[PDB]
């Protein structure tokens, strides 16, 4: 039972920029993972799973990095639309088990 | 090999030792139920089974009885009645490599549970609607076979444990493995009891002229008497006498 | 004449048993080998597929009169054997243990395997078959019977008297 | 279009109990590794619940032994019993599908509220 820890709590960055988000592991998480962005008001959307590969769809915007404790998501050039809450879930145990985050609020301006 | 097609050898016909097995230096776990370690150690069967695979240390304990898991709910599962025992041991050094030990896929797809000891070896294509990725792509291309990944900064729930199943089958059983020693040297003219690979007696021993064929084994003489023996180390003929006894 | 075979049926559904001596050494196996319409005559091998579970190897069991008795009663298969100077002759001679075998097949019936040098081997022949020399086998059927038996000073059996016989033998 | 919807959703009195529902569509559940999931008001998520493929189903430690979950295969859908609900298990529950290693969760549900009486 790996206990996950997001970081930093809150993020306002101008249009048109770049965006960096860490999450650290307490045991070996290296690639046992997943970054939800749950848009307030429906469910969660998945978009880079195990280390840093995009879920389909998913705008080549985002990239995920890290490995081992620690891991790193950064978007590119922030929309307007893009404002949501996101988690980072490990699954380092999967037959039962998951181990979610903090989540974290990003808006604009 | 693999926890995919696990590895089996069918032991028979030979005398089972056990000094070493358990009892060796660098065995890690070994357990089993229905059966005390010493009188294994002098039990005798009919067959053996050795069932070698390689899983991660995690999943150890899914090696049981009945127990319920990955591993052991759809690649390899064990019988509830299985009398025998399992031995687990951390290869963290034996088979690891930083570029990835994992020559080995592992079953993570299966349709439905094992039978006890069912080799279930094969390469399909989980899916869930109608064609497999040959003809669709990302929805319903699942594979069962993952690879592991077994590198040294793995921690330890990640380790590739060797692990190693025995299974004493007991039916109809013209048991043709049993090794216990327990040979202790003989001694002469003196009131012994003595008991020569099953033949159970009292009596003082003393050096024979009789000429035994080489298929003999005892002697007898009028009415049923033991009267000698031919010793199964070296074969000499011995002769038994009952030591004295009288009324006063 | 160099082996024989026991078996319930000479298909691959049960553990048929095979014994086949050589030149350089006896092989004894139970492995379900199915056979052809008639056993092969060694061109060394012609059966299906096996999995057996015994194996046995060992030196060869070898006018000269060969005698064997094949006895199967407890689980174990055993063999008797003796082979003698000199059809059969009026002289008394006893048979000595062999071996002893633990495999617990269930055997019902039984053949001979043949040989015979350069002969061709198919699955299936007619009568026409291959020459090979003059021979000849014969066979008797044992019986549960009460034997008396002479025993001499140094151990060896050298007479008998068959208890049911005859009134003067009885 | 591939979905997962749920039903059960609602207001129940403590230590009472509750059944909630699941259907899919366009993909099977029989043989898809279904999981039930909840979050708190406010809080993040956490994973309540999975049922297997072989039926080895799992419950997260502050459920165990009070939920079941189970699934008519007849009509591609799944069921989690609830039992004795108490002041905690006041949350919004997902439904899901998890292949794991190979694509993480990805197709989720339009979730159920439930509450209590007080
Ligand atoms: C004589 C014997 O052992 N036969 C079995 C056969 O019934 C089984 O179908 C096969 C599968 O491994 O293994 C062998
Ligand atoms: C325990 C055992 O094997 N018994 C067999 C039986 O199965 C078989 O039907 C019969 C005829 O061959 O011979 C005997
Ligand atoms: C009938 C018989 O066996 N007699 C034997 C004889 O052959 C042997 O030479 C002698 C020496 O042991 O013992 C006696």
């Amino acid at each position: 039972e790996r206990v996950m820890t997001q970081s930093p709590a809150t993020l306002s960055v101008s249009p048109g920029e770049r965006a960096t988000l860490s999450c650290r592991a307490s045991e070996s998480v290296s690639s046992d993972l997943a970054w939800y962005q749950q848009k307030p008001g429906q469910a969660p959307r998945l978009l880079i799973y195990g280390a840093s590969t995009r879920a389909t769809g998913i705008p080549a915007r985002f990239s995920g990095s890290g490995s081992g404790t620690e891991f790193t998501l950064t978007i590119s050039s922030l929309q307007s639309e893009d404002s949501a809450v996101y988690y980072c879930q490990q699954y380092n145990n999967w037959p039962p088990g998951y181990t979610f985050g903090q989540g974290t609020k990003l808006e604009i301006k | 090999a693999s926890v995919y097609a696990w590895n089996r050898k069918r032991i028979s016909n030979c005398v089972a030792d056990y000094s070493v097995l358990y009892n060796f230096a660098p065995f890690f776990a070994f357990k089993c139920y229905g059966v005390s370690p010493t009188k294994l150690n002098d039990l005798c069967f009919t067959n053996v089974y050795a069932d070698s695979f390689v899983i991660r240390g995690n999943e150890v304990s899914q090696i049981a009885p009945g127990q319920t898991g990955n591993i052991a709910d759809y690649n390899y599962k064990l019988p509830d009645d299985f009398t025998g025992c399992v031995i687990a041991w951390n290869s963290n050094k034996l088979d690891s490599k930083v570029g990835g030990n994992y020559n080995y896929r592992y079953r993570l797809f299966r349709k439905s549970n094992l039978k006890p000891f069912e080799r279930d070896i094969s390469t399909e294509i989980y899916q869930a609607g109608n064609k497999p990725c040959n003809g669709v792509a990302g929805v319903n291309c699942y594979f069962p076979l993952q690879s592991y990944g077994f590198r040294p900064t793995y921690g330890v729930g990640h380790q590739p444990y060797r692990v190693v199943v025995l299974s004493f089958e007991l039916l109809h059983a013209p048991a043709t493995v049993c090794g216990p020693k327990k040979s202790t040297n003989l001694v002469k003219n003196k009131c012994v009891n003595f008991n020569f690979n099953g033949l159970t007696g009292t009596g003082v021993l003393t050096e024979s002229n009789k000429k035994f064929l080489p298929f003999q084994q005892f002697g007898r003489d009028i009415a049923d008497t033991t009267d000698a023996v031919r010793d199964p180390q070296t074969l000499e003929i011995l002769d038994i006498t009952p030591c004295s006894f009288g009324g006063v | 004449i160099r082996g024989w075979i026991f078996g319930t049926t000479l298909d691959s559904k049960t553990q048929s048993l095979l014994i086949v001596n050589n030149a350089t050494n006896v092989v004894i196996k139970v492995c379900e080998f199915q056979f052809c319409n008639d056993p092969f005559l060694d061109f060394r091998v012609y059966s299906s597929a096996n999995n057996c579970t015994f194996e046995y190897v060992s030196q060869p069991f070898l006018k000269n009169l060969r005698e064997f008795v094949f006895k199967n009663i407890d689980g174990y298969f055993k063999i008797y054997s003796k082979h003698t100077p000199i059809d059969l002759p009026q002289g008394f001679s006893a048979l000595e243990p062999l071996v002893d075998l633990p495999i617990g097949i269930n055997i019902t019936r039984f053949q001979t395997l043949l040989a015979l040098h350069r002969s061709y081997l198919t699955p299936g022949d007619s009568s026409s078959g291959w020459t090979a020399g003059a021979a000849a086998y014969y066979v008797g059927y044992l019986q549960p019977r009460t034997f008396l038996l002479k025993y001499n000073e140094n151990g060896t059996i050298t007479d008998a008297v068959d208890c049911a016989l005859d009134p003067l033998s009885e | 279009e591939v979905q997962l919807v749920e039903s059960g959703g609602g207001l129940v009195q403590p230590g009472g109990s509750l059944r909630l529902s699941c259907a899919a569509s366009g993909i099977t559940v029989s043989r898809n590794y279904m999981s039930w999931v909840r979050q708190a008001p406010g809080k993040g998520l956490e994973w309540v619940s999975v049922m297997f493929a072989g039926g080895s189903t799992f419950y997260a430690d502050s459920v165990k032994g009070r939920f079941t979950i189970s699934r008519d295969n007849s009509k591609n859908t799944l069921y989690l019993q609830m039992n004795s609900l108490r002041a905690e298990d006041t949350a919004v529950y997902y439904c899901a599908r998890d292949l794991g290693v190979v694509g993480a969760t990805d197709y989720w549900g339009q979730g159920t509220l439930v509450t209590v009486s007080s």
